[PDB]
């Protein structure tokens, strides 16, 4: 058995706690233990609650710092039922003026190597 | 890079150090590609703020979306068309070659797709610009007729005819995919190109590159360290060149895929989340609306267009 | 103004370009420390120790390694340059279509209905401030595709027919502004037998009270 070792961490500006993912292995062969499609995750608490993805692990699993590191299946967003009918229409009675930013690269530093 | 070149030989590994950071560079380059692939998927499919659902009763004025909507009886919750698309498209690990799983599972991609369809069907283009606003489907279609310069009474007066042409056209998509082996060639070609590149890379481990043997263990079992270092260096040179060739090709291919993903994301926004005036951007004919369907490592758009028919000659004048 | 002043990661897209280029150069320079199989990574050490025949062997090893390192760098720069060019082409397109005009393309010039955009320059990049109209405070109404009056089917010229529960009006689509249904804001097509969901209501003719 062989594979990569990856360390999951919140910034060192936030915490010194880490979780370790042993890629492609069963948790039995390694030497808060959770088996994922990406491998064996150790040091993170697995919960049934779902959140926006913070640090991606793979196959739907993400981790975040909430204190301890937790692992969870990521949410794709809030569920919303549109009140559809064959004679119902919704019309805005107000509006808001929104301003948003978009940032794009244009150029690089012009390097030259002799 | 280290395992590919040297396996678990410490003799080779120590020699490889003489070449500096080449392997760190190669590992970094491949990691960058892998990250991009999840970004590509996100930019295409995660364009919806909320997970929208259709009503329990599918009454849309004669329009039938059953072939594009999720089929609740199937464990994957894919649509009939998506299921068809998905049906149509070890030793590497042993040499240091692995495959990382996608961040978004196929189930999750299907969930995004069905949310986009529910949004479009129940609220038209409003959910793209802000809060979803419900409107009767026939009225939505009437608005889309106005968008192509056709009066709304044309839609209403021919509602049953239009719904029938639509339902039939969708049915033909179902039938065409079920009888055309080459339909998903664009996606299959990507799979084939990547497989070929990996198979080539692995096969290069069989090359001698001028050494007495392609097998590192044969060299180490036969020769003492001075003579062995000469033979090993030959294998390192060849194997490093092979890996560099692979990575460069993957970076170029990755760029091409990214361009395709950027286009797919643009079509999602302009064809699915709105009605497009751009000619031939959202299918041939005058664009009315589009519906996304997810596919293996890709996306399929079903473009609905208005195509003029049965023209007749008239006399005309610029003014009366 | 306030968001940029309190978000360290706001300009990540531009910082990433700076970081990637710095990393590539640092790697290239660090490769000069590699021996590549030679007795020394330092060319002056080789020349001070060995006569020209033996020295040529050691030098050739350094040339091979250093040439490979430089080729790797240049290839990566060409690939990165192409990516930047694509970004610049997109930025140029946005300048033309978002700043020098009003765009109908969905999500091309920000989220919502595009009104206008303003460019701001940035280090090795451009920032666009997109101004959009976003609908708010929606309310439910009853609707119909057509109104039946005097045996004729009437359709809205510009807006949509809505009811507040007791009275029918016509309104513009993106902003509730109910108006009395008249022959000035509707048009007639055929009779009331064809349209599914047609409702019965009065259609007013402004010259009626006059003549
Ligand atoms: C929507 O269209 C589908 C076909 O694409 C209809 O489903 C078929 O219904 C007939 C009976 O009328 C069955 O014999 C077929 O086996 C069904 N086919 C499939 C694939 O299910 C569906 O009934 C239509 N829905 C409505 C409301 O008309
Ligand atoms: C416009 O074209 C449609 C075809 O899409 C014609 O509708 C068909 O008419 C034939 C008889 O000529 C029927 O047998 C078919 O069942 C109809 N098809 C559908 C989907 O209803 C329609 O008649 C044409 N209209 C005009 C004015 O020519
Ligand atoms: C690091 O933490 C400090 C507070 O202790 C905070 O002010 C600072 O912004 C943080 N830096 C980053 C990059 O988040
Ligand atoms: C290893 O994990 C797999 C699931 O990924 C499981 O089916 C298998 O039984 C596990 N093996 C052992 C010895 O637990
Ligand atoms: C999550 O749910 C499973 C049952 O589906 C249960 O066995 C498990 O203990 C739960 N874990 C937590 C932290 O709730
Ligand atoms: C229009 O008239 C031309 C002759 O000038 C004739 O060849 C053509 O077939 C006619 N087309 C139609 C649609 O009637
Ligand atoms: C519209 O009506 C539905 C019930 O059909 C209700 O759930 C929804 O909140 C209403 N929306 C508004 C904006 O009034
Ligand atoms: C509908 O609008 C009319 C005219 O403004 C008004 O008199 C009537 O009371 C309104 N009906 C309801 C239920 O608000
Ligand atoms: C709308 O649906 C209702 C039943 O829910 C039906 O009575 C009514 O006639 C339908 N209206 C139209 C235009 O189909
Ligand atoms: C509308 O009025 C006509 C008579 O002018 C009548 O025949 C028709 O049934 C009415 N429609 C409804 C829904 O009451």
């Amino acid at each position: 058995s062989f594979g990569g070792v990856s360390v999951i961490t919140p910034g060192t500006n936030t915490s010194n706690q880490v979780a370790v993912l042993y890629q492609d292995v069963n948790c039995t062969e390694v030497p808060n233990v959770f088996q994922t499609r990406a491998g064996c995750l150790i040091g993170a608490e697995h919960v049934n609650n779902s959140y926006e993805c913070d640090i991606p692990i793979g196959a739907g699993i993400c981790a975040s710092y909430q204190q301890s590191i937790i692992a969870y299946t990521m949410s794709l967003g809030a569920e919303n039922s549109v009140a559809y009918s064959n004679n119902s229409i919704a019309i805005p009675t107000n509006f808001t003026i929104s301003v948003t930013t978009e940032i794009l690269p244009v150029s690089m530093t012009k390097t030259s190597v002799d | 890079c280290t395992m590919y070149i040297c396996g678990d030989s410490t003799e080779c590994s120590n020699l490889l150090l003489q070449y500096g950071s080449f392997c760190t560079q190669l590992n970094r380059a491949l990691t960058g590609i892998a990250v991009e692939q999840d970004k590509n998927t996100q930019e295409v499919f995660a364009q919806v703020k909320q997970i929208y659902k259709t009503p329990p009763i599918k009454d849309f004025g004669g329009f039938n979306f059953s072939q594009i909507l999720p089929d609740p009886s199937k464990p994957s919750k894919r649509s009939p068309i998506e299921d068809l698309l998905f049906n149509k498209v070890c030793a590497q690990k042993f040499n240091g070659l692995t495959v990382l799983p996608p961040l978004l599972t196929d189930e999750m991609i299907a969930q995004y797709t069905s949310a986009l369809l529910a949004g479009t069907i129940t609220s038209g283009w409003t959910f793209g610009a802000g809060p979803a606003l419900q409107i009767p489907f026939p009225m939505q279609m009437a608005y889309r007729f106005n968008g192509i310069g056709v009066t709304q009474n044309v839609l209403y007066e021919n509602q049953k005819l239009i719904a029938n042409q639509f339902n039939s056209a969708i049915g033909k998509i179902q039938d065409s995919l079920s009888s055309t082996p080459s339909a998903l060639g664009k996606l299959q070609d990507v799979v084939n190109q990547n497989a070929q590149a990996l198979n080539t890379l692995v096969k290069q481990l069989s090359s001698n590159f001028g050494a007495i043997s392609s097998v590192l263990n044969d060299i180490l079992s036969r020769l003492d360290p001075p003579e062995a270092e000469v033979q090993i260096d030959r294998l390192i040179t060849g194997r490093l060149q092979s890996l560099q060739t692979y990575v460069t090709q993957q970076l170029i291919r990755a760029a091409e895929i990214r361009a395709s993903a950027n286009l797919a994301a643009t079509k999602m926004s302009e064809c699915v989340l709105g009605q497009s005036k751009r000619v031939d951007f959202c299918g041939k004919g005058y664009h009315l609306m589009s519906f996304p369907q997810s596919a293996p490592h890709g996306v399929v758009f079903l473009h609905v267009t208005y195509v003029p028919a049965q023209e007749k000659n008239f006399t005309t004048a610029p003014a009366i | 103004q306030d968001s940029l002043s309190s978000t360290p990661s706001a300009l990540g897209k531009l910082q990433d370009v700076v970081n990637q280029n710095a990393q590539a150069l640092n790697t290239l320079v660090k490769q000069l420390s590699s021996n590549f199989g030679a007795i020394s990574s330092v060319l002056n050490d080789i020349l001070s120790r060995l006569d020209p025949p033996e020295a040529e062997v050691q030098i050739d090893r350094l040339i091979t390694g250093r040439l490979q390192s430089l080729q790797t760098y240049v290839t990566q720069q060409l690939i990165r340059a192409a990516e930047i060019r694509a970004s610049a082409n997109l930025a140029a397109t946005k300048m033309s279509e978002c700043v020098l005009g009003q765009s109908k393309r969905v999500d091309f010039c920000g989220k919502g209905y595009h009104l206008m955009s303003f460019p701001q320059s940035a280090p090795h990049g451009v920032v666009f401030l997109h101004v959009t109209y976003v609908p708010a405070q929606e309310k439910n109404f009853t609707t119909a595709p057509a109104i039946c009056h005097d045996g004729k089917a009437h359709f809205p010229r510009e807006g949509v027919f809505v009811s507040n529960g007791t009275h029918w009006f016509v309104t513009q689509r993106n902003f509730y502004e109910p108006q009395i249904i008249t022959t000035d804001n509707t048009f007639v097509s055929g009779n009331c037998d064809v349209v599914i969901g047609i409702v019965n209501n009065t259609v007013y003719d402004p010259l009626q009270p006059e003549l």
